[PDB]
């Protein structure tokens, strides 16, 4: 499902080496390390991101995300 | 089209440069104060040039008056030089498309690039000294020059003259720093690494500045402008981007109220996970 | 074959850690880890890429891509 | 707890492969390699970073950091 | 030998995971993993690169490259 | 101690897996791959770098470097 679509409101590197993003008012985390620079780039350049996951509750994990310039 | 750059005083020099700029370019709507602007070169066909007569090397004297530079108008590149006494146009190899009527054209083997000129001249631009004295020496070298291949002294002469004409036309920073050498105290202008960096980034700057709409800063590779006075104090004339494009099709990205050249941002945002990078040898 | 040439229309990080780009209206995925940030940077600047693969149908895999200055 | 919030004043790569940043007049270091280019990108672009740690004394370590745009 | 000195005309990720750049009309490949983002950054910013290798024919490999600001 | 301070004049990767930077007219090298993207990003964005070592000399190795925007 499409959990959240919008700009990244903040990102956060976590003590357990996971990475959190806030998108459309909801927070999600990923353990995939290559998503860290991909998400920070999206945040900096103002990409619209679509977080995709089986479970979309705030505070849930994800490992699928779409990146759009617009 | 014929212009004079008069090196007699700081006043005559700056006046000369401003007169050229007004004729060949149009101020940007959003980077202009009074009659001091960043201006975009007016569209002209390829092959169009203007002539620059060098004057006032000896202050206010009709001496050393036989040198003319040929400048391609669209890009402000120096295509070569004319000895008006011998009526000879010495043309760089990369400018065979520039045709000057009523002169003997000598097509040179040497190209106009800084890479080539610095090599032949055995002179690096970073730390290059320019004074009134060395411009007189440069003039005399160019007047003595003959043949189809640039010599060391002719190349040193061209490096100095291109800096104080074409590069100064583009960059108010170079105009400001060099002009001190024209004063009665006759100090030496030393070209800084920062001056050199500007000249190497002219195309990239040209692609970005038309997008400026009062952002808190501008970042183009190694170049940074923190405010409008920094922009105006540095840049006077830019290419018409309407060598503007390197790759891609996005001039700029606004990041935290700073206008970035998109390519610069892309070039530090293309790294993978650091742990994975270093371990994956 | 040269399958698709153009700008990246969207990119996507997939749950299996492969990475998808849409080029010339067709989707292509790659398992080459190093291509992920290289493709995203191409995307953000509007760099033209050429996707090269054995099959060119949307949904095809690739392991070769050319980054052009067009 | 939030130790320091602000722009990165300088960053430093250290001989033991740790990485230091100065934020709000205070220095903090991290042993997490993944943070190095992310903090550099934050510094270059003037992101507001929030250093989070149980010890907030200048010179202390961290492994949690939030990245915000303006 | 001094093979090429110029801007990167295109770059290519190859099926064998090597990376190719075209400089001064000739193609050169490298298997040095560290060079991939560095070469793309050079291409993006129009850096002059100097490729040095024991052979300079198009299709030669390299592991030595200088990144210039000029 | 501070060995050199200024913008990076050039960077170079060598066949022997060393990475050279020229700062303030002096050449220094590092074999830390972590430093390669950091140093190249500093080079292309015009950061002021401060090369640091216990003993400062020409053509020596380093693994401490400070980065400033300016
Ligand atoms: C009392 O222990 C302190 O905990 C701090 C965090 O609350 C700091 O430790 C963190 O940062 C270190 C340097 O990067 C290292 O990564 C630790 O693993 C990390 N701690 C946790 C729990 O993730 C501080 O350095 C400690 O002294
Ligand atoms: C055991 O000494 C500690 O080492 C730490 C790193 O392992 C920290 O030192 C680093 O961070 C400092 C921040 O104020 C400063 O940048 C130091 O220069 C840096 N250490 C080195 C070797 O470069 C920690 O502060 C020390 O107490």
């Amino acid at each position: 499902a499409d959990c959240a679509k919008g700009k990244i409101e903040f990102s956060k590197y976590n003590e357990d080496d996971t990475f959190t993003v806030k998108v459309d008012g909801k927070e999600y985390w990923t353990s995939r390390w290559n998503l860290q620079p991909l998400l920070q780039s999206a945040q900096l350049t103002g990409m619209t991101v679509t977080i995709k996951s089986s479970t979309c509750e705030s505070g849930s994990g994800f490992a699928e995300v779409q990146f759009n310039n617009d | 089209r014929e212009f004079t750059i008069d090196f007699s005083t700081q006043q005559s020099y700056v006046s000369s440069l401003n007169s050229i700029r007004t004729e060949i370019s149009t101020p940007l709507e959003h980077i202009s104060q009074g009659t001091t602007s960043v201006s975009v070169i007016n569209h002209t066909p390829p092959g169009s040039y203007f002539a620059v007569d060098i004057r006032g090397l000896d202050v206010y004297q009709a001496r050393f008056d036989h040198l003319r530079l040929i400048i391609e108008q669209n890009n402000l590149y120096v295509a070569g030089f004319v000895n008006t006494a011998t009526n000879t146009f010495y043309r760089f190899s990369d400018f065979t498309h520039i045709s000057v009527p009523g002169v003997t054209t000598v097509s040179m083997t040497t190209d106009s690039s800084y890479t080539t000129l610095q090599r032949v001249a055995a002179l690096e631009r970073s730390g290059m000294q320019i004074s009134r004295h060395s411009l007189v020496s440069s003039y005399l070298a160019l007047m003595e020059f003959s043949g189809n291949t640039m010599t060391r002294d002719a190349s040193r002469a061209v490096l100095r003259f291109v800096t104080v004409t074409a590069e100064a036309l583009r960059f108010r920073q170079i105009q400001r720093e060099f002009r001190q050498a024209l004063s009665e105290t006759a100090p030496v202008y030393t070209m800084t690494p920062g001056d050199v960096d500007l000249t190497l980034n002219w195309g990239r700057i040209s692609n970005v500045l038309p997008e400026y709409r009062g952002e808190d800063g501008v970042r183009v590779g190694r170049i940074s402008f923190n405010n409008i006075s920094a922009i105006l104090g540095t840049v006077a004339v830019i290419l018409n981007c309407h060598e503007c494009q390197i790759t891609g099709d996005r001039p700029v990205i606004k990041i935290n109220n700073t206008l970035w050249e998109s390519n610069t941002a892309a070039a530090f945002l293309n790294r993978k996970s650091q742990f994975l990078y270093t371990t994956g040898k």
